């Protein structure tokens, strides 16, 4: 029947402890989440219409603690609403407690609460990666497998009031209009090339003008210019988008018409970053918080 | 409506900050 209240109450014991504490739910309740929330996943758009306010939040990449720490700031459900733009599992300690929170969020409050699919939410590199791994100690290899069955539901873009487009990566050169991201069917895995990989794996670079080839050996880099023809010709304001590790856990490029985010401080034990959220009113006035790091 | 910024938010794009892709 899946007991949501006593999943959330027992992933938020931990707030406050010893910092790597693991919370150990059954294979069961885990499972129930993937299933119940891969329901969800497919009953809505996989180009999500949201409306403001909210808070947005870019890659966790199992850094549970500092996820626990973000809703802190922002207000844990259902105080605040919140869009989620990828990378919830691999590098990090605690992949399990982050994306099973944030799941268990999905299904107690589906209207107040989205997750988009990052480029580590595919089979293919959270086997390496380091969510696999914790799987196979933690659970058993099944449940990686319900995992993948869950993450090829994912919503891919979100679009915050005709005026703000959310996504874990970035623009593609194939992206023509917003119906070629209603068109794809669910479940799916992410191709090595194409739209939807692009719209996962895609950076946008200062030093190129079109498009480039992308140093990650996937997908391509976009310039300044190719932002604002994607914002004039769709008749937005922003592009918002995550996938980057940067400084100060937020980076705007192209005169403010493109942000990054990255919620993760201190990334992969190493870089000294902080992480950022961001607050965005209704009346799509914006604002960033910053989680230092701990 | 129209997306505006609080009077607080830095921009950052031409002021240095350091970023990266992998690990
Ligand atoms: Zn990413
Ligand atoms: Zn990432």
């Amino acid at each position: 029947s899946l007991n949501l209240d006593s999943i959330i109450g027992r992933l938020l014991e931990v707030q406050g402890s010893r910092p790597g504490k693991n919370v150990q739910l059954t294979e069961n309740e885990i499972r129930g989440l993937c299933l119940k929330s891969r329901e969800i996943f497919l009953s809505q758009p996989i180009l999500l219409e949201l409306e403001a306010p909210l808070k947005i939040c870019g890659d966790i990449h199992g850094q549970y603690y500092d996820l626990l720490r973000l809703f802190e700031y922002g207000g844990f459900p259902p105080e605040s609403n919140y869009l989620f733009l990828g990378d919830y599992v691999d590098r990090g300690k605690q992949s399990l407690e982050t994306i099973c929170l944030l799941l268990a969020y999905k299904i107690k409050y589906p209207e107040n609460f989205f997750l988009l699919r990052g480029n580590h939410e595919c089979a293919s590199i959270n086997r390496i990666y380091g969510f696999y791994d914790e799987c196979k100690r933690r659970y058993n290899i099944k449940l990686w497998k319900t995992f993948t069955d869950c993450f090829n539901c994912l919503p891919i873009a979100a679009i915050v009031d005709e005026k703000i487009f959310c996504c874990h990566g970035g623009l593609s050169p194939d992206l023509q209009s917003m119906e070629q991201i209603r068109r794809i069917m669910r479940p799916t895995d992410v191709p090595d090339q194409g739209l939807l990989c692009d719209l996962l794996w895609s950076d946008p670079d200062k030093d190129v003008q079109g498009w480039g080839e992308n140093d990650r050996g996937v997908s391509f880099t976009f310039g300044a210019e190719v932002v604002a023809k994607f914002l004039h010709k769709h008749d937005l304001d922003l592009i918002c988008r995550a996938h980057q590790v940067v400084e100060d856990g937020y980076e705007f490029f192209a005169k403010r018409q493109l942000v990054t985010l990255f919620s993760a401080p201190n990334y992969c034990g190493e870089f000294d970053n902080a992480g950022a959220m961001m607050s965005v009113d209704e009346t799509l006035m914006c604002s960033f918080q910053i989680l230092k790091p701990a | 409506k129209k997306v505006e910024w609080t009077s607080d938010t830095v921009d950052n794009e031409h002021m240095g900050r350091r970023s990266s892709k992998c690990c």
